């Protein structure tokens, strides 16, 4: 229930 | 076998550690461990046999699922149900095993904007995807968006998919349909995917469904003290001039603007939120024109936001088939995940 960071994702990720 | 709440599930010895998630009518969800692939997955008793509407709403999910390869789009890892027709009573369909839904999460959790930025993302990234494939889900909400703690979304339960058909059943809840399925429209069209988009993004925006309507005649009411009394162009563009009447019968209310409800969201969701709940299908914004907003540029990327190889077809009406042939479809169309297929 409490959410990671975005950068977590791995789609964010390929946004850097 | 496992015994869950007093049920059977019968995907051993491959699947074990069953531990009850949650329910629906005619299926039970489960957490699972896969023994040959040593992974956690999700495991959905299903058993639709004895009606016509689930054999054909479990027919879509399993052919529109197989059918699309998706990032944000739920898949099938595999489905088990007995050798014979004659023993098939249950389809188990093995899946990945998500955290939890947007519905759960919002029960105990208010959003950041950062979270619901990239969430919206998310949706309208699948749902590019599906659209492209000339699919519509047709029944977005928060309890069919899965989510990880990582922050992955994916879209689960085509049940109700079709291809879109402007123009030559139903549901749970109307509090995410479009006001035009209320009044001259089958839902035909992507625009009402749009629409169901824009009540999960306000709900995300204030933790609460935007339009609870407890009726049919209830839920317009609740549509139209928000948007305001329709214009006589957005009326008798009706396919129906004989519900009209009852929308004349109605006071005129006024356009409640969305900085008074969600006073703190940022104006740039709430624009494209204004885009997303139009009245009128017509003038509602696309899913790409609505990726290309400006609430959405940092994660904008048209090379990496997949679109599907070829439009999905049926072949089959699958609305207009008996139960039994319905059933004997099921199993045809599980065959390939059974040892010794060709
Ligand atoms: N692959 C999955 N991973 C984790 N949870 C899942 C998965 N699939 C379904 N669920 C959960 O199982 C529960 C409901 O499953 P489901 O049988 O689809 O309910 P329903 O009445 O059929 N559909 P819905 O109206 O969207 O809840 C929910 O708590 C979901 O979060």
């Amino acid at each position: 229930p409490q959410l990671k960071p975005i950068e977590a994702s791995i789609l964010a990720a390929r946004r850097v | 076998p496992e015994m869950v709440r007093g049920q059977v599930f019968d995907v051993g010895p491959r699947y074990t550690n069953l531990s009850y998630i949650g329910e629906g009518a005619y299926g039970m969800v489960c957490s699972a461990y896969d023994n040959v692939n040593k992974v956690r997955v999700a495991i959905k008793k299903i058993s639709p046999f004895e009606h016509q509407t689930y054999c054909q709403r479990t027919l879509r999910e399993i052919k529109i699922l197989l059918a699309f390869r998706h990032e944000n789009i739920i898949g099938i890892n595999d489905i088990i149900r007995a050798p014979t027709i004659e023993q098939m009573k249950d389809v188990y369909i093995v899946q990945d095993l998500m955290e939890t839904d947007l519905y759960k999460l919002l029960k105990t959790q208010h959003l950041s904007n950062d979270h619901i930025c990239y969430f919206l993302y998310q949706i309208l990234r699948g749902l590019k995807y599906i659209h492209s494939a000339n699919v519509l889900h047709r029944d977005l909400k928060p309890s069919n968006l899965l989510l990880n703690t990582t922050c992955d979304l994916k879209i689960c339960d085509f049940g109700l998919a079709r291809v879109a058909d402007p123009d030559h059943e139903y549901v749970a809840t109307r509090w995410y349909r479009a006001p035009e399925i209320m009044l001259n429209s089958k839902g035909y069209t992507k625009s009402i995917d749009i629409w169901s988009v824009g009540c999960i993004l306000a709900e995300m925006l204030s933790n609460r469904p935007i339009f609870p309507g407890k009726h049919y005649l209830d839920q317009l009411n609740h549509i139209l003290g928000i948007l305001g009394s329709p214009s006589q162009e957005d009326l008798n563009c009706i396919i129906n001039l004989k519900a009209r009447n009852y929308l004349l019968s109605l006071p005129h209310k006024n356009k409640v603007p969305w900085n008074r409800l969600f006073p703190n969201a940022d104006s740039k969701a709430l624009d494209l939120l204004d885009k997303m709940l139009t009245f009128n299908p017509h003038k509602r914004i696309e899913v790409e024109q609505a990726l290309a907003h400006p609430y959405l540029a940092q994660y904008y990327d048209p090379s990496d936001e997949p679109i599907a190889e070829a439009p999905f077809k049926f072949d089959m009406e699958l609305d207009d088939l008996p139960k039994e042939k319905l059933k004997e479809l099921i199993f045809e169309e599980t065959a390939r995940f059974q040892p010794g297929y060709r």
